[PDB]
């Protein structure tokens, strides 16, 4: 891409969610989601191979279908109440299709099947945008109508996402697919608490993002797409072994890392509302995530896999990466639990 | 939960009514820990770039420490204010609704018959 | 130091922890009432803005 | 506690800012001095327990466990030096930092005043423990050992987290002192019976309870020596210490809820002690011996008597020193011939006469020779269980017989008989190795001299 | 086969330094590590820690309690009161249920 | 004294300084908890002639 | 809105055509203008829960 | 004996399309 | 001279150093000043000294 | 709808009585779960022909209905014989009988044994939830 194209397309990628988050009118919120879909497609398919074409196409047809269902809900509500925002009097079925369609946009299970495939087919830096920046606009809509949402559908989506994110990540040798299943599991936690406390949804979103961003940067450093590729870190960039291990354990929610906080606080709030059974099931199956992260930690920093002869030529070369944003996010995603009271209220 | 409360300014980081609160100490333990994290960030950054961990870029290390403390102070002020508002609302609501929060006259243990459960 | 210091610091610790405990229980009671009745400063869910209603004389009279 | 915790935290910069030739001498020496400072917690001239702040306390249960923790850190460092001497300088410093991290976490764990703080520190210990086992263990089975250890703990710990949140939502606090004073009788509902199990299972898995103990023989056989020392001495005691703290709020359901766990422990202690008779791996034998001893701790905490709690406290400390000693003794032969098979090296009294003396005292401690604190703890546990039901002595009696059999069996097999003389690499005992044994055994004898210090809360 | 080092050979630690104490291959580092362990572990911690513990006074108020018991036994006997009563709490301070 | 000597032996102030600082923080913890000094049932009394506090 | 940028800046990008009672071209009142004006005005300032 | 480290056979169990 | 290729980091980026020390020294001064005014306003509003 | 009411009729009368009606209700519930599972199976793992898809739908639905019948029957007979309406143990026995049925249909002692324990525990906990007033999907309160 030439600079003019990059500026326009990246500006539109940034603009869409800003429109969605700032709009009073539901139609302008939908317009914001439309900008996101249109602008991200050329970035998804930029490298132009059959896999990137498959990824961009699957992303387009899912997202465009979900966008039509969202528009149907907006139009039906406009018919019912003569207004462009959902109210307490909005028909419950209208709200349930909004929830269905937004959850399909987010890749929550059982509308999740597209997300591991699209993440696998695109460059790592685009996977980073897909799993972080692109979540904000659909979640921002949901947070606005949190008193209107049906707790039954939410919890069923939430528990399904945690279950399939867990079992999904257990079978993966591809890093891009592991991150996609990690996304789905964490979205399950974000959604479960949204109808009770939307501030804790945002707390989980922020901690997920500052964990996922430096994890993607670590993959980007050597372009490690598989377990066997990342297992060569000890020979290529051993200095990263400490922070990758702690970020993985933080993503799994192990105390005393920052990633324990979202699971801990959401359980606390779910049980203030007597949602004991779901909270128990959620927390128990979230341990399965820690299993496949541990196996990943086993192959990177706690053992040394076999290396190859050409890697010696790599040790002669100097690197200019990572940028210092990696260190900041890496530290704040792992070592900030002592500052927990300043993050929840 | 508090966002729609009376007298709520949009996108105001530090409302003027927050200036009645005592400001945090500059050696507050939470601010000392913030500066320590900034120092760790500088050292980790040196390690990741294959630089002498403690020696390289003391100017870069100092900026990391000062930014964490500087940001943390103002964020701590905002967090102090939000907690103060929460208590201001909770207690104010308690006073407007004395029928929902009665003072419960408690009985002494001379009157309470707790069951005894022998251990044996 | 003498036994008085530890003994009386324990009472101070006990007073703080007791008062935090009752403040924690009272907040949940307040939140429950405020969310169910909507009569407090919290859980004030938005309603349409009335400043954008047009109050001018309309093209027709019966409006 | 801050005057103990802050110097412990300063060991981390001391490790990393020391010269390569001074690191071990530096960190070991100050670790000894930090053990000296922890003795201040024993200055208890009244019956009011020390509450230093809202966050940290110390009473007659946590004080012995804190001091034993502080003492283990220097001992673990000496134990690690020889097998780390081929690692480069940064890897040695990383290992020391893992050992200091456990010391810091465990001291904070035993002095925490609030249960979710206990839980967070209780769970935090898994990270350095797993790293030690898997990064510095010798065999390919160390990775499986890491998985069992981590996930036996975690599956039990999640229900504990739910119970702690539930108690706090109901009471408004998890502060231990306030929970003690304001406790009220529980109703014997199904919901409360599940609450009891959620509060107990993580501590019971950690002990470990017979039936869910398979993680511990795996973890010991595969861990490095300093990992075995901390695991057997202190980490198992987190479960017993957790059970004693939290059972105060569980009455009166422990009267009937305890039966399956008394049965598993009293029968299980016979199954695991009898395994020690036919165990070919010396480390595994010592590990199964721990499971048998910790079964007694489980039973006496379950019956909740003044004698039973006092016997459990003594046994916790005595087992901590004794089992750590046995692992160190076994590791000294392994470092010479690099096998854990008990029957391989034989007649070693011929070539290591003073090390054989350390072997004998460790074995005599293990089979509870009077007046050792090992026997004192087991004796008062036996008295309390006999009171609970006179038929418990039958299972106690069988375990006492079997414990003597395997304790002397280990000595006869390895120290006596003809020397396996093809082992020409049996270098004389190191000064460090003989010093390490003495640092275990002198405190055991000194504590036998003054057993008031480890009686616990009830006496 | 792959490219891998052979296993290192067994080494006798005493061959080069027959005064090896177990701590370090450098002789001077070795002897000072030995001295620090013996000095701080034994001379300081075990001797002075033992001394300090020995002179903790009235540990858990055991000496006061026996002293207080003798005072009460003396008092309760000259005045003819029972040495120890069944009721810890005076029954006048208790209000039982009517039923 | 000497940069080669000092660069080697300066680390000997870390743990002692942790102890002194740890002791200082423990005295600050005492100061926050004086709400019942000389006010408990068990121990409260009249202040001696030139006594400002019963414990510090 | 999730971010109240429009309120903070005191502008109106989409706040002023949100319901029937809003301003119409050439002052052509929409159907049910008076009923929607009454409903919006009753609800103002008391929150959604009470308004219901 | 030397500490065990993963050999080719160990590393090849992550070389498949799935686990 | 040692490196066959000239390093990128052969000499300090003097502009970067100056901006960094300027930014840190400014932030420390502004932080201390703002803390001073925050104390005085707090005392004024609460009628303290 | 009335379909919801047909499922509330399970709890209208105490356990151990009207065992015929309770067996129809649980058989219907099991069948519905079999139809849902079959729909996802054929959609995501399509069969080689339509007659195999329809054959697999019947296999799943009848097997799921059989499990629901055995659970509902065994639970009621167990409460009737033991004269204990409010015992979660009756539900554990029924859930184990359902778990054994699943193993018998799939020819697996491991599924029978593993099915018995997991399904027994889930069913026993359901009864405890009914007695103690647990909510599966509570509405927001605080
Ligand atoms: C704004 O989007 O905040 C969202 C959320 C707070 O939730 P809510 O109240 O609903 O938002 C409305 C006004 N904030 O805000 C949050 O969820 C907070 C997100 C925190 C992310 C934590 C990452 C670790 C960073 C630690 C450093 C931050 C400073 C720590 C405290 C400094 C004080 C010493
Ligand atoms: C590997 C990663 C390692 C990093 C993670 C470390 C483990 C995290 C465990 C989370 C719990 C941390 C303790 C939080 C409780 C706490 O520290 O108290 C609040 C503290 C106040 O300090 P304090 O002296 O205890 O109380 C007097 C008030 N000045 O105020 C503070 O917040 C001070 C923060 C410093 C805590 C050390
Ligand atoms: C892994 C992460 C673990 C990090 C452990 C480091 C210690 C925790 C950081 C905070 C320590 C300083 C502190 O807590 O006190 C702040 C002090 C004033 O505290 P004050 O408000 O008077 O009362 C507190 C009473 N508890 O204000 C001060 O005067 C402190 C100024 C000195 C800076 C702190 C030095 C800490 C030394 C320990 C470093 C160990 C690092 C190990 C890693
Ligand atoms: C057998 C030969 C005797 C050898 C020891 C002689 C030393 C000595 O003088 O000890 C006597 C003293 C007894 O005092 P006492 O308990 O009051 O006796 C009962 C009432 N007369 O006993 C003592 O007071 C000494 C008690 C030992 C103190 C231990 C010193 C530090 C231990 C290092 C930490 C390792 C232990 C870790 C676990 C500790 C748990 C608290
Ligand atoms: C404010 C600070 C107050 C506390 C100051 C404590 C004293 C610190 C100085 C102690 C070390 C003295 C210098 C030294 O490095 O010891 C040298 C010794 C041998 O080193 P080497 O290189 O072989 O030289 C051969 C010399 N014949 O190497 C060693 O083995 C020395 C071992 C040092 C172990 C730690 C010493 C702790 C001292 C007690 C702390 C008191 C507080
Ligand atoms: C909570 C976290 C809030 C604070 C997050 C931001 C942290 C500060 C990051 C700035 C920093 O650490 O220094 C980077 C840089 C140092 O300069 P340098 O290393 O030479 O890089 C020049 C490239 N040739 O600094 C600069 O050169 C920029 C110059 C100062 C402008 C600001
Ligand atoms: C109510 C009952 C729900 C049952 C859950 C569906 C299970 C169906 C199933 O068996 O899996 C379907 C599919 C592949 O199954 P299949 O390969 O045919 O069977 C094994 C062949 N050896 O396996 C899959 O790919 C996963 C099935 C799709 C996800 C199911 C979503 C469950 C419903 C969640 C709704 C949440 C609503 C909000
Ligand atoms: C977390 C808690 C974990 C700790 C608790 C452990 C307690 C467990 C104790 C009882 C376990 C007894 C198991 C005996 C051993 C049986 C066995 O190993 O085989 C299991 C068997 C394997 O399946 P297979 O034979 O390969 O046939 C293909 C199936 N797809 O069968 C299977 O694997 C599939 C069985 C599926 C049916 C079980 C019920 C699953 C649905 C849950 C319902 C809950 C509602
Ligand atoms: C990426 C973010 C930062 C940059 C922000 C965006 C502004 C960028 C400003 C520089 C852009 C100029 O970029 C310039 O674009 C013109 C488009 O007319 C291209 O030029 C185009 O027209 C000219 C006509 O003479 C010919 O070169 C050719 O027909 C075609 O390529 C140039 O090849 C490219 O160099
Ligand atoms: C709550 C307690 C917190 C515990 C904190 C956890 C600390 C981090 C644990 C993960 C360890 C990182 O993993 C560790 O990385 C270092 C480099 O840094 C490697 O270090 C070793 O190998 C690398 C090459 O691979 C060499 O360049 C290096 O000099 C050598 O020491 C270790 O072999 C590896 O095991
Ligand atoms: C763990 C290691 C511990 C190391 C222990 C070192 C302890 C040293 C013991 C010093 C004991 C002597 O201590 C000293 O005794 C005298 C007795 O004249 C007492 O002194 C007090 O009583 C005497 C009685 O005549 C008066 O004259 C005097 O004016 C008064 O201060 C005090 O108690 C103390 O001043
Ligand atoms: C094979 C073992 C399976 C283990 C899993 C758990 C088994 C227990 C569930 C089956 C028990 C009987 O079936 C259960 O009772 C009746 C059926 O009429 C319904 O019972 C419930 O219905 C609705 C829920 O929609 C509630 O509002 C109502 O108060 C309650 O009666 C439930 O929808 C059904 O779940
Ligand atoms: C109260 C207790 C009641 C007990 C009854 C309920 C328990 C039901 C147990 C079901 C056991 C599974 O059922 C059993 O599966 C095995 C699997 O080898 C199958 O066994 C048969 O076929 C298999 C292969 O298909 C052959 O290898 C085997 O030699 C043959 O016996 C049968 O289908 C059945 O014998
Ligand atoms: C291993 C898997 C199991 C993990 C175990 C999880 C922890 C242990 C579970 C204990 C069960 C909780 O038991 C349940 O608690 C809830 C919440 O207080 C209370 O139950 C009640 O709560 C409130 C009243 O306070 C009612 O509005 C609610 O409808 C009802 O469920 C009862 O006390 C008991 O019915």
């Amino acid at each position: 891409m030439n600079p003019i194209t990059l500026a326009i397309i990246y500006f539109t990628i940034f603009l869409g969610p800003v429109i969605t988050m700032s709009s009073t009118n539901l139609m302008l919120m939908w317009v914001g989601l439309e900008f996101s879909l249109l602008a991200i497609i050329p970035m998804l398919i930029n490298k132009k191979n059959p896999r990137s074409t498959e990824a961009a196409t699957k992303y387009f047809v899912t997202q465009a279908t979900a966008s039509m269902i969202i528009l149907l809900a907006i139009v039906l509500n406009y018919k019912q109440l003569g207004t462009w925002m959902f109210q307490q009097q909005t028909n419950g079925l209208i709200l349930n299709m909004t929830l269905m369609a937004l959850s399909m946009k987010l890749g929550l299970a059982p509308f999740h099947f597209w997300l591991p495939e699209v993440t696998q087919g695109i460059p790592l830096h685009m996977g980073l945008i897909l799993l972080t920046w692109q979540k904000i606009a659909p979640l921002s809509i949901l947070i606005q109508i949190y008193p209107l949402l049906n707790s039954t559908i939410i919890l069923m989506l939430a528990i399904t996402s945690i279950f399939m994110g867990a079992w999904g990540g257990l079978n993966q040798t591809q890093m891009r697919k592991i991150m996609a299943y990690s996304s789905i599991a964490h979205m399950g936690w974000m959604l479960a608490i949204l109808p009770y406390n939307p501030s804790l949804t945002l707390l989980n979103l922020m901690i997920y993002i500052i964990l996922t961003a430096p994890m993607f940067m670590a993959l980007m450093l050597n372009n490690s797409m598989t377990i066997n590729s990342i297992s060569l870190l000890w020979n290529k960039t051993p200095a990263m072994l400490t922070m990758i291990s702690l970020m993985l354990l933080s993503l799994g929610g192990l105390p005393p890392l920052t990633g324990f906080l979202p699971k801990w606080i959401i359980i606390t709030e779910l049980m203030k509302n007597n949602c004991l059974i779901m909270a128990t099931l959620m927390a128990m199956m979230a341990l399965l995530n820690l299993f496949f992260y541990t196996r990943l930690i086993y192959s990177t920093s706690l053992t040394m896999f076999p290396t190859n002869n050409n890697s010696k030529m790599m040790t002669h070369q100097t690197k200019t990466k990572p940028n210092l944003m990696f260190s900041t996010l890496a530290i704040m995603s792992t070592m900030t639990l002592p500052l927990a009271p300043q993050l929840i209220t | 939960m508090m966002n729609g409360r009376p007298g709520h300014e949009p996108l105001k980081f530090l409302p003027d009514e927050a200036r009645s609160l005592p400001p945090p100490k500059l050696n507050d333990p939470r601010l000392v820990y913030m500066g320590l994290l900034g120092y760790c960030t500088g050292l980790m950054d040196n390690m990741l770039r294959m630089r002498p961990v403690m020696r390289a870029g003391l100017h870069r290390q100092l900026l990391f420490v000062t930014s964490f403390v500087f940001a943390g102070y103002f964020y701590l002020k905002r967090q102090n204010y939000l907690y103060a508002v929460k208590d201001h609302d909770m207690f104010g609501y308690i006073k407007l609704h004395p029928e929902d929060f009665p003072e419960k006259e408690k009985k002494t243990y001379a009157e309470i018959l707790e069951p005894f459960h022998p251990v044996r | 130091d003498g036994p008085e210091k530890n003994y009386e610091k324990t009472l101070a610790i006990l007073q703080i922890e007791s008062e935090k405990a009752e403040l924690r229980l009272k907040e949940q009671e307040v939140r429950r009432l405020m969310r169910a009745r909507g009569d407090g400063p919290w859980y004030q869910f938005p309603t349409p803005e009335k400043e954008f209603i047009d109050h001018s004389p309309k093209a027709t009279p019966d409006n | 506690m801050l005057k103990i915790i802050l110097p412990s935290l300063m060991l981390l910069p001391l490790t990393w800012l020391s010269s390569p030739k001074k690191t071990w001498t530096n960190v070991t020496s100050y670790s000894f001095l930090i053990s000296l400072t922890s003795l201040t917690l024993l200055w208890q001239t009244d019956e009011n327990y020390k509450n230093f702040s809202n966050m940290f306390s110390s009473d007659p249960l946590s004080t012995p466990l804190i001091i034993l923790t502080a003492w283990l850190l220097p001992l673990m460092l000496m134990a690690s030096q020889n097998h780390l001497k081929k690692d480069n300088n940064v890897l040695q410093k990383l290992y020391i930092s893992m050992l200091i991290s456990l010391q810091i976490l465990l001291i904070m764990t035993f002095s925490a005043t609030e249960l979710i703080m206990f839980y967070i520190l209780f769970e935090a210990t898994l990270i350095p423990t797993l790293i030690i086992i898997t990064r510095w263990g010798n065999q390919t089975e160390r990775l499986n050992a890491g998985i069992y250890f981590l996930f036996y703990t975690l599956i039990g710990s999640i229900p504990l987290l739910i119970a702690l949140i539930l108690i706090q939502n109901h009471v408004g606090t998890l502060n231990l002192m306030i929970l003690s004073f304001t406790t009220h009788t529980l109703d014997a509902s199904w919901s409360n019976n599940l609450l009891w199990l959620a509060c107990m299972m993580a501590f019971l898995i950690k002990m470990p309870l017979y039936g869910v103990h398979l993680w511990l023989p795996k973890a010991h056989v595969e861990a490095p020596i300093a990992g075995s020392m901390i695991l057997a001495a202190i980490l198992l005691k987190l479960g017993s210490y957790g059970m004693i703290r939290i059972s105060i709020i569980l009455d009166p359901l422990t009267k009937y809820m305890a039966y399956p766990f008394i049965l598993l422990s009293l029968w299980g202690m016979i199954m695991t002690s009898s395994i020690c008779l036919r165990q070919t791996d010396l480390k595994s034998l010592i590990a199964y011996s721990s499971v048998s001893h910790m079964a007694l701790v489980i039973a006496s905490i379950m019956i909740q008597t003044p004698w039973s709690f006092m016997g459990a406290t003594m046994l916790m400390i005595a087992h901590g020193l004794t089992s750590s000693l046995l692992f160190c003794l076994a590791n000294s032969n392994y470092e010479r011939i690099h096998s854990r098979t008990m029957i391989m090296a034989r007649g070693l009294q011929m070539v290591f006469p003073l090390m054989a003396t350390w072997w004998l005292m460790a074995s005599l401690a293990n089979l509870a020779l009077p007046p050792s604190i090992n026997l004192m703890g087991e004796l008062f546990i036996t008295m309390s269980l006999f009171s609970w039901s006179n038929f418990t002595i039958i299972l106690m009696g069988i375990n006492i017989i079997i414990t003597g059999m395997y304790s002397m069996y280990m000595i006869i097999t390895t120290q006596r008989g003809k020397l396996t003389n093809h082992m020409i690499n049996l270098q004389p005992s190191h000064t460090r190795e003989l010093t390490l044994m003495a640092l275990h055994m002198i405190p055991l004898i000194l504590l036998t001299t003054s057993p008031k210090l480890i009686t616990g809360l009830t006496m | 086969q792959w490219q891998e080092d052979p296993e290192p050979e067994d080494e006798n630690v005493y061959a080069k330094n027959p005064d090896f104490h177990g701590y370090d291959s450098d002789p001077v580092v070795d002897v000072w590590n030995m001295r620090a362990v013996f000095f701080f572990g034994f001379s300081i911690v075990l001797v002075f820690g033992t001394t300090f513990v020995a002179y903790v006074p009235d540990y858990r108020m055991q000496e006061w309690a026996r002293r207080e018991a003798e005072r009460l036994v003396k008092y309760r006997e000259v005045n003819g009161l029972p040495i120890m009563e069944s009721n810890y709490f005076d029954p006048s301070k208790i209000q039982l249920p009517e039923d | 004294t000497l940069f080669q000597l000092l660069r080697e032996h300066w680390v000997h102030i870390l743990v002692p300084a942790g102890f002194v600082f740890g002791c200082y923080l423990d005295r600050k913890d005492d100061e926050k908890l004086t709400a019942f000094r000389n006010k408990s049932m068990l121990f409260q009394r009249e202040l001696r002639p030139n006594e400002e506090v019963t414990w510090k | 809105p999730f971010l109240d940028i429009q309120k903070k800046l005191g502008i109106s990008l989409d706040r002023h055509f949100m319901f029937l009672s809003a301003e119409q071209p050439y002052k052509n009142a929409a159907r049910c203008h008076a009923f929607e004006k009454e409903w919006i005005e009753c609800a103002h300032g008391i929150g959604g829960t009470r308004a219901k | 004996a030397r500490q065990w480290q993963p050999d080719i056979e160990w590393a090849e169990q992550f070389s498949g399309a799935v686990m | 001279k040692f490196y066959v290729r000239e390093p990128v980091n052969a000499k300090p980026n003097w502009l970067a150093v100056g901006l960094s020390v300027g930014a840190s020294v400014f932030m420390w001064i502004y932080l201390i000043q703002t803390h001073n005014e925050d104390v005085l306003e707090y005392k004024r509003r609460n009628g303290l000294e | 709808a009335m379909v919801k009411r047909f499922f509330e009729s399970y709890h209208e009368v105490p356990d151990g009585t009207q065992c015929h009606r309770k067996t129809y209700i649980t058989t219907a519930l099991g069948g519905i779960c079999g139809i849902i599972g079959s729909a996802y199976s054929v959609s995501l793992n399509p069969a080689d022909s339509t007659l195999e898809a329809v054959a697999r739908v019947g296999r799943y639905t009848f097997t799921a209905a059989a499990i629901g019948a055995m659970f509902g029957l065994t639970t009621c007979v167990s409460a009737q014989v033991r004269e204990k309406p409010d015992d979660p143990l009756n539900y554990f026995i029924g859930g184990c009988a359902g778990g054994l049925t699943l193993g018998a249909r799939t020819h697996s002692y491991g599924t029978a044994a593993m099915g018995c324990v997991y399904m027994g525990t889930a069913a026993a906990l359901f009864k405890i939830g009914k007695l103690e007033g647990w909510e599966l999907f509570p509405t927001p309160k605080v």
